[PDB]
RNA sequence: GCCUGGCGGCCGUAGCGCGGUGGUCCCACCUGACCCCAUGCCGAACUCAGAAGUGAAACGCCGUAGCGCCGAUGGUAGUGUGGGGUCUCCCCAUGCGAGAGUAGGGAACUGCCAGGCA
RNA sequence: ACUUACCAACCCGAUGCAAACUGCGAAUACCGGAGAAUGUUAUCACGGGAGACACACGGCGGGUGCUAACGUCCGUCGUGAAGAGGGAAACAACCCAGACCGCCAGCUAAGGUCCCAAAGUCAUGGUUAAGUGGGAAACGAUGUGGGAAGGCCCAGAC
RNA sequence: UCCUCCUAAAGAGUAACGGAGGAGCACGAAGGUUGGCUAAUCCUGGUCGGACAUCAGGAGGUUAGUGCAAUGGCAUAAGCC
RNA sequence: GCUCAACGGAUAAAAGGUACUCCGGGGAUAACAGGCUGAUACCGCCCAAGAGUUCAUAUCGACGGCGGUGUUUGGCACCU
């Protein structure tokens, strides 16, 4: 009655904090907005967060709900 | 009315505490008031026979450490889970 | 026999039984039958021991069973190979660690609590001890 | 310029790959191989990592 | 709550303009005043502000808090903003409908040269 | 300096609840609606033209810890490496070291601009 | 409409449990940056030739099984495979240790020192008398060494 | 064959005839944008009207909703008009 | 334009019997026997509610608990 599972989707954080990125680089492939988009970060259609400018990855905690933003410092 | 002779713990952490309980003692601390907390080691048997009384948890105790006297009250005791012995005692100053 | 009225999943993994217990003081009553050995306790052993206690200190007193089974143990039948699924839920155990007060009792003298707890600790698989209600 | 002297005292056979890498970091090759290194907290951390199999002397 | 409903109407365009990083002209309509202030892209510091509570604007008006007053304020913010080198802003209507006297204020700011 | 309004930082030591107080200006309720605009009915909301009246509600400020919230020290749990036993579980040396709880803290702090009063 | 040894929602106080619970949350691991020493470039890319795709046990984390199997299925590390030598009597996989060759030379590891059989029938202080050591539990018992207390007691206790 | 959770050892991946569930579509609006709005449930009052159809008020807080499983998301709504 | 769904799809198009059987292989893998294990089985013990006119333990011993053996039914697939 069992014996099935899907293929593993390889989500998670692809570039960590302080890690230098190019523009276009995917930072967190994820499933809802567990991590939100910050400065110079875009959120794709499947809530993939990608580097919209070059620089360094900056994980932060902002706002009244303590959300986890991801900025990019210009570098 | 209870006088509990103590020493000062020069060592702490789980290694030093478990070494200290195999030597038939147990650690304790005196905090409260405005002073710094005071890490204290206590003889085990005296305090165990002493706490068998009810007045140990109600009356003001006196702890003699380095020849001083600190009038404390027994705040909260960690006991060993399945043996009749003590892990640790919090004493609030009084 | 004790068993949860309605689970959420029928079969549980084995898992392990490590570390010390949480229910450690005699909370509700005045005298307590506290575990020392590790082990696990089926619902039949809890019922057997409770009948030994309830008989022993007659219908006076008040007895609290502080542990509850809520863990299903599956067995495979006889002359069945390995594989071909997980077994079937046969009974229900509680996992015990050193420190659990398994039972409590109040409203008797201490000497009857000694007597009922001796009578009932011989129906359990774990080494057990007698404790009293200590005040802080 | 303190130059602590480090000696390998046990075999490195059944060891973790991290500890064999650390003994290669220290430059120790066989049992009873006295090798002198500077006394910096990086070297000290290497001696700490494999302290069960290096006798250090200063 | 009326004020809280207004703020949650404002919030989307506010956070979008903080995301783009544009200097915003925040309006604020009250039953007897209108307020208008130009705020830097960091959001903290203002640059230019005019409103009907200023007696430089209020003395030349019949009633503070109608469309003529709001047109006066829009003209004032556009003039002061052009005097301080600010040319191209983005209009933050701040939760009000772009209809009445916020439309009068913003049209008046567009006539007098402020680019949005 | 005190008060009020706007936009932010910060995101519960910042929120709740109980009690007191404020309206010269500001704000809020308010007054009216044929017009701009609006209601799947209704100027309730939105909007417009105003300012008689009240700070009742709202909002701000000041108190108050009943609660939420923060939170040591110590000990406990766990655990990396090496070793040991009576080895489904633990112990030793050593490095890291919680969660819960306790003492306690606690009814925020602050930047820019604008207006009123002294 | 009048009575009631019965059960009981919600709420509050107290107590536990959870792989598919989390208002908390390590160690470790992983990714990234800088720095020193060490390492026969150990790294990456491209090209020639492969072999291999039956694994085994042992530690640690687990699923399954009966926390059965020298069981089965994973993760990770070690060894065997493909690794001799010394030890565990004998014993792939356990402990020590990695054999280029030679030597009737020394020092050691695990493990040991009465004889087979190399080396203490060594020194000091205890313990057990069961050949325990040199299989095996619940439970039973004036075996015996140690420790802290307690009841009665030479107005005489046991 | 494909999707979701757990196993899975706090990056990724990870097996078994391990434990549990789903898909083989729907939609021209259920897509785009602009403007607006905020749930479940319970209590009280109220014609037929009832435990539960509408109305009004209060408590409550997203326990709701998300075209269809489960997980992660969602108030700036990704929910509703 | 494919439930080519055995979903990396052998063909556009395909079911069975063999004790009349045959060949290459395999202890990679079953039946017997051994081995490991001991759920089960057998034997023993612990608690004692009770039966035994009274009286738990002459004799039985419920609810439960702990072992031993390798005598059953099994599990695994190490030898062949």
């Amino acid at each position: 009655r069992n014996g099935r599972d899907s293929e593993a989707k390889r989500l998670g954080v692809k570039r960590f904090g302080g890690e230098s990125v190019l523009a276009g680089s995917i930072i967190v492939r994820q499933r809802g907005t567990k991590f939100h988009a910050g400065a110079n970060v875009g959120c794709g259609r499947d809530h993939t967060l990608f580097a919209k400018a070059d620089g360094k990855v900056k994980f932060e905690v902002k706002g009244p709900k303590n959300r986890k933003f991801i900025s990019i410092e210009a570098e | 009315m209870f006088t509990i002779n103590a020493e000062v713990r020069k060592e702490q952490g789980k290694g030093a505490s478990r070494r200290l309980r195999a030597a038939n003692k147990f650690p304790a601390i005196i905090y409260g008031g405005k002073e710094a907390p005071l890490a204290i080691e206590l003889d085990h048997d005296k305090v165990m026979n002493m706490q068998a009384k009810a007045e140990f948890y109600s009356e003001v105790l006196t702890i003699v450490v380095d020849g001083k006297e600190i009038k404390v009250k027994a705040q909260d005791v960690q006991r060993h889970p399945y043996k009749p012995k003590l892990q640790h005692i919090d004493f609030v100053r009084a | 026999m004790l068993q949860p009225k309605r689970t959420k999943f029928r079969k549980m993994h084995k898992g392990r039984n490590r570390g010390l217990a949480q229910g450690t003081d005699v909370s509700f009553g005045s005298f307590g039958l506290k575990a020392v050995g590790r082990g696990r306790l089926t619902a039949r052993q809890i019922e057997a021991a409770r009948r030994a206690m309830t008989r022993a200190v007659k219908r006076q007193g008040k007895i609290w069973i502080r542990v509850f089974p809520d863990k299903p143990i599956t067995e495979k039948p006889l002359a069945v190979r390995m594989g071909k699924g997980k077994g079937n839920v046969e009974y229900w155990v509680a996992l015990i660690q050193p420190g659990k007060v398994l039972y409590e009792m109040d409203g008797v003298p201490e000497e009857l609590a000694r007597e009922a707890f001796k009578l009932a600790a011989a129906k359990l698989p774990i080494k057990t001890t007698f404790v009293t209600k200590t005040v802080m | 310029a303190k130059t602590i002297k480090i000696t390998q005292t046990r075999s490195a056979i059944g060891r973790l790959p991290k500890h064999k890498a650390t003994l290669l970091g220290l430059g120790l090759r066989r049992i009873g191989h006295t090798v002198e290194r500077e006394d910096t907290p990086a070297i000290r951390g290497m001696i700490n990592a494999v302290s069960f199999m290096v006798k250090v002397e200063e | 709550d009326k004020k809280s409903a207004r703020i949650r109407r404002a919030t989307r365009a506010r956070r979008k303009l903080q995301e783009l990083g544009a200097t915003r002209l925040v309006v604020h309509r009250t039953p007897r005043h209108i307020y208008a202030q130009v705020i830097a892209p960091n959001g903290s510091e203002v640059l230019v502000a005019a409103s009907t509570v200023e007696k430089a604007i209020a003395e030349q008006l019949k009633y503070t808090g109608n469309k003529d007053a709001a047109a006066a304020v829009g003209k004032a913010v556009a003039e002061r903003a052009l005097e301080k080198g600010i040319k191209d802003v983005s209009f933050d209507r701040s939760g009000f409908q772009y209809h009445g006297r916020v439309q009068a204020l913003a049209d008046a700011a567009r006539e007098a040269g402020l680019q949005f």
